[PDB]
């Protein structure tokens, strides 16, 4: 009974570049199959009633992917991907991001040309990602001596099929669907051509800024919890 | 050779499954050099917890010092059994009592054991049904600040019932010392 | 036993002839922490 | 000619030589935070100090001694020095390794300069009447610094 969200943007008549027909297939068909299946599987599930993030984390099940992970990841992936798109808003995002970009990539342009390389990396079904480094070390000498700033990093990763950085806990910001179903119709296998267009004509740079803010907030919350743990240890 | 600033911690490093200590507490090695599970290597007997008085402590321990003199069987004793002797009391020809209290003379087969239990002799009343053979230690009572002339006893006292006669019994308040297990942890840094 | 514990016990007895109850037990790291704090 | 079975397997095309399976999953295992060059350093920081201290502690040793240039021995060889000797029986008879520190290797002049500041600190502490204690030396700090890169290595991997 997870959300079959009506698409956030007008979607159908939203963009000339993306066909309404293509949209109908991508959302009308994939989501519906995913959601009923997700539902079907989650019938009689103790897992049912958890968050999508919880169900995804749960059935990835660490080393052994369990049966339900694939459906969920994709459902979430699809809507998260959805968030990234904008009704014709794109270019030169500025704010915390511009400052962050020159810190890592060195230019907004550099990041763009770096992100452009992803077309080549997928070699099949998958999702490319922009993410944050709020990462929990889970074992051994987990703590960092000489702990310092710039630990934070803006990272770009490639995920095959059903993978979301949450599985490895890097905070996701933006996503693209490289799975052929998404771009095949408009351009037949011209992924390079489709990519730059997405990069420029339609990505809510501001939605990504909002997400960055949310991530910074989560990192802060985590450090606060760590301080609370330290206080408990002291007491 | 050695130096004025001897800090062996700055000259010893510990690694995985390897402890390097610079020889200069003390430790001993078996002849094989073998060490085993649960094997003592170092001994860290501290003189800070050591006590000169013959009385020994028995979370915290209480030590009641008692003057005990071990004299030979053929030694002439100048003190009587169960007698109260004061300070500087001549117990032998060349032995003087260091503390005043009740003198107990235990005559063994080949040794004369003279014990001087220092303490204040108090006469318990009729209602004072204190344990005759079982000595009880009294801690510092939290005296009410209202009473002005109430001298606060800051030191714990050990009350022992001395029954020299079948009909007459006395109570001796012997002193006590403090030996705390939890309080006091001193060990020289071995690895930096 | 092969003196697995017996030889060790023999060395123990030499160090600690009286079989005293252990008043204080501590890890070195714990002790260092106690000194620091 | 061939001595390595592993090299041979590769040229031929054959499967790998088998080894017993290990129970642990290294997906989770403790990180490694130790450094190879550290060994030389702990051996060196002390080594430099020990030679410097000998001159520092003794006026006769200090006299006729140059911090910049000194020789432990005219013919000493580090390779020759490595040895294992069980002769000493003072505590017990057991092997006693010998390691030669090349005089050239030791940074004696730098140590002497550092020591002075340290002894002056010691002298003020003597005026204080409280025994001088020094928490760290640059050499000790370096140990953490060379060590530091390794934590990152494990992490990255």
């Amino acid at each position: 009974k997870f959300e079959l969200m009506p698409p956030p943007y007008p979607m159908n008549a939203l963009e000339p570049h993306m066909s309404h027909t293509t949209f109908e297939y991508h959302w009308g068909k994939h989501h519906r199959a995913y959601v009923d299946n997700l539902n079907k599987q989650i019938d009689g599930t103790e897992l049912d009633g958890m968050t999508l993030e919880d169900i995804i984390l749960i059935t990835y099940n660490r080393g052994d992917l369990l049966p339900p992970f694939n459906n969920a990841a994709q459902a979430w992936n699809h809507q998260f991907f959805w968030e990234s798109m904008k009704p014709s808003g794109g270019g030169k995002p500025s704010g915390e991001l511009l400052q962050l970009i020159n810190r890592d990539f060195g230019s907004f342009e550099a990041f763009v040309k770096e992100f452009k390389a992803a077309a080549a990396t997928q070699f099949g079904s998958g999702w490319a990602w922009l993410a944050y480094k709020a990462n929990r070390l889970n074992v051994g000498n987990t703590s960092n001596p000489h702990p310092t700033d710039e630990d934070k990093k803006l990272v770009v990763v490639k995920t095959p099929n059903a993978v979301n950085p949450l599985v490895w806990d890097y905070s996701p910001l933006l996503t693209i669907d490289v799975w052929e179903h998404a771009y095949y119709l408009d351009f037949r296998n011209r992924r390079p051509d489709y990519i730059s267009i997405f990069m420029e004509k339609l990505v809510s740079w501001e939605a990504v800024s909002s997400r960055l803010e949310v991530a910074k907030a989560k990192a802060a919350e985590r450090e606060e919890e760590e301080e609370r743990k330290k206080r408990e240890k002291e007491e | 050779s050695p130096i004025l600033h001897e800090n062996s911690d700055l000259l010893s490093k510990r690694r995985r499954n390897k402890f390097i200590i610079p020889l200069h507490i003390s430790i001993e090695i078996p002849v094989n050099g073998i060490f085993r599970r649960n094997s003592i290597l170092a001994y860290f007997d501290d003189p800070r917890y050591r006590r000169k008085s013959s009385g020994i402590i028995k979370d915290r321990f209480f030590f009641i010092p008692e003057e005990v003199h071990i004299l030979p069987g053929s030694s002439s004793i100048m003190v009587r059994n169960n007698s109260i002797v004061g300070v500087d009391t001549q117990i032998t020809l060349n032995l003087r009592s260091r503390v005043g209290g009740l003198v107990r003379v235990e005559r063994k087969k080949k040794r004369i054991e003279l014990k001087i239990f220092s303490g204040d002799i108090h006469f318990p009343g009729e209602t004072d049904k204190i344990s005759r053979h079982t000595g009880v230690l009294i801690p510092p009572g939290t005296g009410k600040r209202n009473s002005k002339e109430s001298k606060k006893v800051k030191n714990w006292i050990y009350v022992q019932r001395i029954t020299p006669s079948k009909k007459k019994f006395f109570v001796l308040v012997r002193p006590v010392v403090t030996y705390e297990i939890t309080d006091g942890i001193n060990l020289a840094t071995l690895f930096p | 036993e092969k003196s697995k514990q017996e030889r060790m016990t023999d060395v123990h007895n030499k160090s600690i002839v009286g079989k005293g109850t252990v008043w204080y037990e501590m890890a070195y790291e714990d002790a260092v922490k106690e000194r620091m704090q | 000619e061939d001595t390595n079975l592993d090299e041979l397997r590769r040229d031929c095309g054959r499967q790998p030589l088998p080894r017993k399976d290990p129970g642990v999953k290294v997906e989770e295992e403790p990180l490694l935070s130790n450094h190879p060059y550290v060994d030389k350093l702990w051996q060196i920081h002390n080594a430099e100090q020990m030679i410097l201290d000998d001159m520092e502690a003794n006026p006769v040793k200090y006299k006729g001694k140059n911090l910049t240039e000194l020789t432990d021995d005219e013919d000493f060889d580090e390779e020759n020095r490595i040895e294992y000797s069980k002769a000493y029986y003072k505590k017990a008879l057991l092997p006693k390794m010998i390691t030669k520190v090349s005089v050239k290797e030791l940074d004696l002049e730098a140590a002497f300069a550092e020591r002075q500041h340290h002894n002056k600190l010691r002298m003020e502490a003597q005026e204080r009447g409280e025994v001088y204690k020094i928490p760290k030396l640059r050499r000790n700090i370096e140990m953490d610094e060379y060590d530091f890169i390794h934590w990152r290595r494990s992490l990255e991997e």
